[PDB]
């Protein structure tokens, strides 16, 4: 909780470029073979994000602000990205929101939980009989005061770790308006050496939570392993980008879909 | 300047005195917006119409008869014309010496 | 409105119609009914299970069961007959189907019957004032049932407390469980037993706080769907939108969290039942000129009426390619053209 | 009209007609009356100099806290249930308090006004129907009970009561202009004809 | 020589299924039905120049069935009858190459696209 | 949108501030009118021009 | 944020139902006789309870008002005449009756 | 139609709902003065569209070729045009029998 | 002149050569002071010496 | 002087490039006004 990790490397936050990523549907407007502009939070192309990553000797785990909504993109193996905290003074002072994920379950929910200065989940003795299990929990210490709380549906998550070509890669739009939080995913596999590739991917939207909570800051959770400082990170990158209030042209294609999009 | 454009969406919404102040700011822009497209229609059927005048003074004297008349048929001296019907026109071949 | 030639007549602001067609009015169809389209019924919370409850907290610790995020539908348990007694205060059980609320609390104990009509806004008594107070802007419904075969025993039932004495009264929606001394302990048991008489037997009392916040409404009651009507021009209202047309099923696919579809011009062209996984394409109800074909009045009042842009609907009946012509007999022989109506059709008066 | 003693309730209420006489406001500003003067349709001083051709004065006294609820196209439990003015209204609102005289010991019965109502009652309408307030599917029978309230209450009327509970008389001043010949003007004497 | 006929209907337009919407259009007189009027006019100039052009002949003319072009060669200028609507091999490449919901209504021309070419 | 055409009735009836507000309904109408009026009379005299 | 060239405050007393009567477009005895705001008024109105100190035992006959005038009186303007109000057509020759 | 024709004034002095309510009319009126002169120009510019027109039709006719359309070149047998440029238009000397 | 209880003073001076009556000529007055003064002015009289 | 930028003078506010005017008010002349009645040219209360 207070315990800061040891093999953790601070880093300064270098910066890449991207080309169209923040692209997402925006509302539940159905259109096709029309070409459409509208203006909300998206990220600019060609704009500049921030490269966060982990390695068994750089470990990233920073503290960002959440403004009115944010990019995430993760190139992920083990599916290092195990959750999200938002959150205003990200403590019990007020009310936080929980995104994580068990491997078993989609777990959130709007509590006061106690803040740890660097949150992360742990597994543990690897080696013969693969394990990776959970066993540490450092997300939070303590929960009280719950007005939301959400278990999606069962499902098997796989947690071992991968070596090569990154077998996963997700894709998030956070933002909140009008009190209500807005999820956007896409799953799409890449090959991609560093930075970030040049492509089109449409986010669509998960879910919607009415929660209507102030939110400044956030972090991404983590998954730490080893054969709670001492642990070690399996090779993954991920980069955050601020979104802003830009006009987009949206071109759909005959199913729907969003074929592509222009950054005015 | 109303609320929202939605119209019934002020009107169920907005108290009867409320709803009429707002609606009648959709009425009056809507009811503009429509005088403004029958003024440019009344401008531009002008333009066609004069257009049209030409087309027919040219199945006249470019298409029927021999034009004497310079350049109106075209560059050189015109012989004849053959009309050729076109979507929301008609397109003269000039035959010139 | 006598017949189409005084239409041409009052159009005109003449009481002669000269020979020649003239636009009158504007074809319409207006929806027949309204069709109500919203999604299941399902996703509902335990509130039959906490009214059926084997057993609930002491009613000084009244147990307040949090309702969120879900369906409240009370119309079951008014229509279950599975309640001795029903009082609601200021909403109708069916107005509160009828309402969003932000916070839904389930307040859940167990009294006496003399002590049930304790329970209502802006009241007073041993229930009222010493531990659940309802508040004077109070929505909700209580309801009850008589549990003696159930939640009483032989020599008295002690697993139910109340508070009796408090050196103050409790506000609207406060529970105080302190044991501080009154000299009296303000912690007393019930007397719960089979034998008892009506106005001591044990009635489950639920006390349905309704709290409606700035935040986001959760809890909604239900709004009853009607059957999908096709091929007809309606006021349709599915989910949150609202329109009126002329529906059909389409070849339209929309992704799972798009409802209702939108044109170039962004105008709702089609819609997504919130039941059933279908998309229905939005087909305007028939509209178009109203177009009048009459000889002049010192000729003739014979009168022709052509629908423009429209088949046969409303109604010598044809089909031209102007729209439907009723009152005009149709020749194949081509004449020279006498009133022009358009797509290389004209009409005349003739023998 | 307005110096009546007992106006008609606002559950049923009398409308009375001003017609073939002199009608002479500026009395009103002469000796004082009312406490509240305010017309939304015309100008109160103007009624003297503008005169109308049926004149129609609805006499009535409702709770003070009930007032600001009468007006075009408010909506409320009077104007929905007892008493309603049309959306497009054009008259004079007078009232002005009868604390005084109106309030009796611990209520004034004579004046009733209408709690619930299954519907909204159209303006100018009077409905004495007393019939119980259905709010559920469960039969009223012609008794209270559950979602079965008696519709016709009476104004809790005291001497004590606040500003709000105070009793007001009410009469709102209705008029038709221009559509019949004018029997009712002020008296101004008649001149000469150039 | 024409131009798209365009009947616009100004209560259905401004006034979506609304009675109090078009109470309150109403208000405004004649300004719905002048413009309706002055829509219709438009539409009625444009049958006049597609005829006042296109039809300079009361007859229709045919060539014999023996066709002396006095050497050039016209089977690219005239109709091809072959065709499923009557056009030239030009006039086929003028038609290819030059091509709602809320109470707009297009109106069709007096004259096809047909009759003009057989003018 | 005013209550009566008539400027008169307007003016005997309401106050002056509370005349202002048909009376100024009555001058955008009819400016309107005018406007209609004017646009359709140089567009019409173009034509006979 | 905006400041002004010559700014004038009126100061006096009045009844405490008659407060309402301030503004511009009122109507009563305060507006029409004895003080009176233009119609163009672009000012604030402000006004609070003196009654713990300006009232004195049954009365205080040191803040007058004009119930009575023939006509009415120019905004921001003080008429010091009291001639007799005269309500019919009787001349009333300075004296009450 | 609205209290001042500044906005900034108007924005200095009333709360904001209230500044929307003058400045809308300030708003609405401009549209219809831009509607005016759009309209206005759009005509005049079909003027000397017409005008221009006629000085393409003279400089083939007149001043290229030799016009047999009476007094289209002016008063005379035309011969020939001399075409001499002028400020936003073409002065053609038609030399005339 | 007194307009809303503001007192406003334009004056000129400029030396003629004249007889009697007036020059004929124009002048553009300027304004000397403004006073608040603040009651009604219907009489005056001008101070001589 | 010699940039746009949002001036408040004597309670004017307005936004402008300040440079120095030729023209001469006169001495009960504050702020001058151009065709369209807009501010054209303005005198600081301060320093004259």
């Amino acid at each position: 909780q207070c315990v800061n990790l040891t093999t953790r490397t601070q880093l300064p936050p270098a910066y890449t470029n991207s080309f169209t990523r923040g692209v997402y549907y925006p509302d539940k407007v159905f259109r096709s073979s029309v070409l459409h502009s509208t203006q909300d939070l998206f990220l600019p192309f060609f704009s500049n994000v921030t490269w966060f990553h982990a390695i068994h000797k750089r470990f990233d785990n920073p503290v960002l602000p959440f403004n009115d909504g944010v990019y995430f993109a993760s190139t992920e193996k083990s599916n290092i990205i195990r959750g999200w905290i938002f959150g205003t003074t990200l403590d019990s002072k007020t009310q936080s929101l929980l995104i994580v994920n068990n491997a078993t379950n989609v777990v959130i929910k709007v509590c006061e939980f106690q803040f740890c200065n660097d949150p992360f989940l742990g597994v543990y003795y690897h080696k013969n009989n693969k394990s990776w299990m959970e066993s540490e929990f450092r997300v939070y210490s303590s929960a009280n005061n719950c007005t939301f709380e959400y278990v999606s549906q069962p499902f098997l998550m796989d947690l071992e770790g991968k070596q090569g070509n990154f077998k996963n890669l997700r894709e998030f739009v956070f933002k909140n308006i009008d009190g209500y939080f807005k999820i956007y995913s896409k799953h799409t596999p890449i090959n991609l050496v560093r930075d970030l590739p040049q492509g089109f991917s449409a986010l669509e939207p998960l879910v919607d939570l009415p929660i209507g909570i102030n939110i400044t800051r956030f972090q991404t959770l983590l998954a730490l392993h080893r054969s709670s400082s001492g642990w070690t990170a399996g090779a993954a990158a991920y980069y955050v980008g601020y979104l802003q209030p830009r006009t987009f042209l949206l071109k759909y294609n005959e199913n729907g879909t969003i074929t592509d999009a222009v950054d005015c | 300047g109303a609320i929202s454009s939605v119209l019934n969406d002020i009107l169920s919404r907005l108290d009867p005195p409320e709803a009429e102040v707002q609606i009648d700011r959709l009425i009056t822009g809507r009811l503009q917006s429509l005088q403004t497209y029958v003024t440019q229609q009344l401008i531009r059927a002008a333009e066609i119409r004069a257009s049209a005048n030409l087309a027919a003074t040219k199945m006249s004297e470019c298409v029927l008869g021999q034009s004497k008349r310079v350049d109106f048929c075209g560059k050189g001296y015109h012989l004849m014309s053959f009309p050729q019907s076109a979507p929301h026109g008609v397109v003269f071949l000039h035959v010139t010496y | 409105a006598l017949d189409p030639l005084s239409e041409t007549k009052c159009t005109l602001k003449s009481f002669t119609v000269e020979k020649g067609i003239y636009q009158t009015s504007n074809f319409r169809v207006q929806p027949t009914e309204s069709i109500v389209r919203f999604p299941n019924i399902t996703n509902l919370c335990p509130f039959g299970e906490v009214f059926n409850a084997t057993r609930f907290a002491s009613v000084y610790a009244w147990n307040r069961k949090r309702i969120s995020n879900c369906v409240a539908d009370y119309s079951v348990l008014y229509n279950s007959a599975s309640f001795s007694t029903f009082k609601c205060y200021g909403v109708s059980p069916t107005k509160l189907n009828d309402l969003c609320f932000t916070n839904v609390y389930a307040d859940s104990f167990v009294i006496r019957g003399d002590e049930v009509r304790q329970i209502a806004p802006g009241q007073t008594g041993k229930i009222a004032d010493y531990n659940y107070k309802l508040p004077d802007d109070f929505t909700g419904c209580v309801i009850a049932w008589n549990s003696n075969n159930l939640d009483s025993k032989v020599g008295g039932n002690y697993n139910y407390l109340y508070r009796l004495f408090r050196k103050s009264n409790l506000k609207p929606f406060e529970r105080d469980i302190s044991t501080e001394i009154y000299c009296y302990f303000p912690l007393q048991s019930y007397g719960f037993q089979p034998t008892n008489g009506v106005g001591y037997q044990p009635y489950r009392v639920v006390v349905l706080s309704f709290e409606l916040l700035h935040a986001p409404a959760t809890v909604c009651g239900p709004k009853k769907s009607t059957n999908l009507v096709k091929n007809k021009c309606v006021n349709f209202n599915f989910n949150g939108l609202t329109g009126t047309g002329v529906l059909t099923e389409s070849n339209k696919k929309f992704l799972p969290f798009q409802q209702f579809g939108r044109d170039i011009a962004d105008t709702t062209d089609a819609v997504r039942d919130p039941q059933t996984l279908e998309i229905l394409d939005i087909t305007p109800c028939s509209f178009g000129g109203v177009s009048v074909i009459t000889p002049g009045t010192n000729t003739s009042n014979q009168v022709a009426v052509l629908y423009q842009d429209v088949n046969c609907t409303e109604v010598n009946v044809f089909q031209t390619r102007a729209g439907c012509l009723i009152g005009a007999e149709h020749v194949n022989n081509s004449y020279e053209c006498d009133i022009p109506i358009g797509a290389g059709i004209c009409a005349s008066y003739q023998t | 009209v307005f110096n009546a003693t007992r106006f008609a309730s606002v559950y049923a209420w009398n409308r009375k007609r001003i017609s073939n006489c002199v009608a002479d406001y500026s009395v009103l500003y002469n000796s004082a009356s009312f406490s509240t003067f305010k017309c939304y349709g015309v100008s109160p001083t103007k009624l003297n100099d503008l005169c109308f051709t049926n004149v129609y004065a609805d006499s009535f006294v409702i709770r003070g806290d009930e007032v600001r609820q009468i007006a075009p196209g408010q909506t409320g439990k009077i104007a929905d249930y007892n008493y309603k003015l049309p959306d497009d209204f054009t008259g004079c609102v007078i009232a002005w308090n009868s604390n005084n005289l109106d309030s009796k010991v611990g209520g004034n019965y004579n004046y009733l006004y209408r709690l619930f109502r299954k519907s909204n009652l159209k303006p100018f309408e009077r409905d004495i129907s007393t019939e119980i307030y259905q709010a559920g599917s469960t039969p009223c029978n012609g008794v209270e009970g559950f979602n079965c309230y008696f519709p016709l209450q009476s104004y809790g009327f005291q001497p004590t009561n606040g500003v709000g509970y105070q009793p007001y008389r009410v009469v709102v001043l209705s008029f038709e202009l221009l559509h019949a010949p004018a029997t009712v003007c002020g008296p101004k004497k008649s001149t000469n004809l150039v | 020589v024409s131009m798209t006929k365009t009947s616009v209907d100004c209560t259905m337009y401004i006034c979506g299924d609304s009675t109090e919407c078009s109470n309150l259009l109403l208000q405004y007189g004649s300004f719905c039905t002048q413009l309706n009027r002055a829509l219709t006019g438009i539409a009625v100039e444009q049958d006049k120049n597609t005829q006042e052009v296109f039809a300079q002949v009361k007859q229709i003319y045919k060539t014999p069935p023996i066709k002396d072009f006095g050497g050039f060669n016209f089977s690219q200028i005239l109709p091809d009858p072959s065709k499923p609507s009557k056009r030239s091999f030009i006039e086929d490449l003028l038609f290819n190459k030059v091509t709602k919901f809320n109470g707009l209504t297009v109106l069709p021309p007096l004259l096809t696209d047909e009759m003009i070419a057989q003018y």
